[PDB]
């Protein structure tokens, strides 16, 4: 029997290290397809999005929430604590001014 | 006739290992539990306003398909400008 | 229906007989039935509500006829209270002497 | 023989009592059989609003630099919240008091009045 | 005569200990005691007083926990009804696997 | 004696002007005075002829405060504290 | 020297909703309201004892519905432009709640 | 009474006098159907209606809304005026205590 | 086949004369320009409160059909009363 | 929204002031001019409540209990 289990957080570290060196999308694309088809039937029905529209939403959609996570990370390493927590995420939203 | 979910993904998709994914990228290590519902909060805000502007250009040109120069010509407006998605 | 199906509860034979004791020759409508089989079935949970309360603040586990009396005093209104406090006495009288 | 045992809250772990409420329960003839899943359930609810009186009101005694929550600071808790001011709002709580509140106009502001000798 | 006085139940003790987890520093005056029984025997009496008519208008003869479920979603008002099903639920499933 | 006029100028005016500074009223009409002395006396009327009812039911001859605390909580203005 | 800074018609009832809004004490005095109780209750049943907690449960609940009938009739006497209570619009509270 | 024209403000008393003594519903039943069903999709969807149940949805949600014009009348009386407009309405709904 | 379902455009289903005619039953002699927009809000947060206590009601019955002894055991709690469409 | 706000401080003119009170409390109005800076006209009043006097009570060691 080898157990095997690596002590809790050093998992994260090889995943941290992998992960920053590759450029796939990590949400899917036929979950996504389907939000902003929900989020346009207000503003108008019968819109039609050609392949491109959904995926530039996807580059830009990703790209606001990976910064939104480096500066709630700035703000946790600030208290102290090492972990992201609801409370912080404001904090980051107040000083950046979107409010 | 009709899908009978009517729900039209309902902040849906964004699972637990997505949010645990870009999170990764940004150098979060130990991600707290309450987070999921923000994440689902603060991208629901964000994608029906480039949508609202976007919408905006093509009643404009009385067109009814949302092609992509028009998507990124919304994100220049509100501040981020993608480079090549659409051209 | 009559596939071995349940058989409901009315009191709707017995305010026939009403009508026809206060007025003669007169007649009720099926929608006006409705209205008066509510009545009848509201004033019984309201009447009897008071009855189970007023026996729980004594400490007695019995709704006896003294019960149903502080109920209709309060419950009702003004004039329509002496003459139905009557009226209620005169048949336990009855009923007294035989059955 | 029969062992030794252990009150029936602490292993739902629940303080308020688990005991009681089903005593009270059926003693009061709500139903004829009571489900042993019920008495565990309802003393949770009420433990979870109980802390919604004793919190809202205690940080309201700081606020006011005192250290006991009495019968105002209740008010000032209940009276302020607005999923607390949609259930307990008919109750009138003894010795509490009003939530300060003038409206705006007539609030000294009428501007030197006029209608007298020409102020001009 | 005999002595005995009615031995009057109140649930003080757990409102005193409730007070201790939430704020370790805070006391409750004797008034307060009397507005927050009285609390506490006013939600009970609702919860258990839509659970008995739910119980009947469906031919029934037991409150099981879903009835007085229904109660909360029903009684309580628009966010203090999810975080309460929430709290009970982990209570409950606590009881059974222990 | 309870000489019926003195039990309602009971309720004197400066009382019924410091009941009103309460809700935010700045100028009183003269004629308030008199209609607030009608709208109490036909206000305890109701919560005190719905306690002598309960006592009368258990047979005593003291109005005891549980009995007022279910008066209120019948017509829809539940009272906290004062009672059990 | 004849100025006792006699305050002009509404500031020293500004400084008296202010005072009275922040306490918690009763405003009817308690011996003229163990009079109205009694008379009230010497028509229902004659010889009635009442409690010394049963004429402070009343006093409780008599000066919280009057001073909730204040806030009503204030409300109504600044949506025809004027800030004097009048005895029109005590009526007019009353039957829109429901007491008429 | 030129049938060419009647003063504004007398053909309203003959429409109050006629319609206040018939009991048939205003509001469309076909229209009805559907705004019940749309509010009923966001608490479940698959949820089937009985023919009865949106016939008593509509003899309540009638008469809430012929009670609170009733209301709103008697505070446009109130000011002077002789119609009703937005402000009158929402002085009803805080009096009677709905909006809190 | 029927490859629609309903829009959103019902509040605005109540038409401008209906809520005409529901005043004039109620006295109303002038009815002002701005009413109809703010009639059509009490009416909407009127059926929904109804509403989300009579699903509540079906639910607990674990079936799919919203009867009216489920609408009028609703009405009840509320304030209201019902007698009549119902038993 | 700017001469409602002069009544308010009793003054019959819209100084510089009573600019910012009626466009920095708007949200539709703090949502457009959210940038531009007023030539004199000061802040709009707010404290956080956390450091309001006393509150925690400043006794510290508070020797005795």
């Amino acid at each position: 029997k080898k157990p095997h289990r690596y002590r809790p957080g050093t998992v994260a570290l090889r995943e941290i290290r992998r992960y920053q060196k590759s450029t796939e999308l990590l949400i899917r694309k036929l979950p996504f397809q389907r939000l902003v088809r929900e989020i346009a039937q207000d503003f108008k029905t019968d819109l039609r999005f050609q392949s491109s529209a959904v995926m530039a939403l996807q580059e830009a959609c990703e790209a606001y929430l990976v910064g939104l996570f480096e500066d709630t990370n700035l703000c946790a390493i600030h208290a102290k604590r090492v972990t992201i927590m609801p409370k912080d995420i404001q904090l980051a939203r107040r000083i950046r001014g979107e409010r | 006739k009709r899908h009978r979910k009517v729900l039209r993904d309902n902040i849906q998709g964004i699972t637990k290992p997505a949010i645990r994914r870009l999170a990764r990228r940004g150098g979060v290590k130990r991600i707290s539990g309450l987070i999921y519902e923000e994440t689902r909060g603060v991208l629901k805000v964000f994608l029906e306003n480039v949508i609202r502007d976007a919408v905006t250009y093509t009643e404009h040109a009385k067109r009814k398909t949302v092609t992509a120069m028009d998507v990124v010509y919304a994100l220049k407006r509100q501040g981020r400008t993608l480079y090549g998605f659409g051209g | 229906k009559k596939r071995k199906r349940s058989r409901k509860e009315s009191y709707s034979v017995y305010v026939y007989k009403v009508l026809k004791q206060v007025h003669p020759d007169t007649g009720i409508s099926s929608k006006a039935m409705g209205i008066m089989n509510s009545f009848v079935n509201d004033i019984f949970e309201r009447i009897a509500g008071e009855a189970s309360r007023l026996a729980h603040y004594n400490k007695r586990s019995t709704i006896t006829s003294r019960e149903i009396q502080t109920a209709v005093r309060l419950l009702l209104p003004g004039e329509l209270a002496k003459h139905a406090v009557s009226e209620g006495t005169k048949a336990v009288t009855k009923y007294t002497s035989a059955k | 023989a029969r062992a030794k045992a252990k009150t029936r809250s602490s292993r739902a772990g629940l303080q308020f009592p688990v005991g009681r409420v089903h005593r009270l329960l059926r003693k009061g003839n709500y139903s004829e059989r009571v489900g042993a899943g019920a008495p565990v359930y309802l003393a949770a609810v009420l433990e979870y609003l109980t802390a919604e009186i004793l919190e809202l009101a205690g940080n309201a005694a700081r606020d006011n630099k005192k250290t006991r929550i009495i019968p105002r600071h209740l008010q000032l808790a209940i009276r302020n919240d607005e999923e607390l001011n949609k259930l307990l709002g008919r109750v009138t709580i003894a010795q509490g008091g009003v939530l300060p509140n003038i409206q705006a106009v007539l609030l000294p502001k009428k501007t030197e009045s006029h209608h007298k000798a020409k102020g001009k």
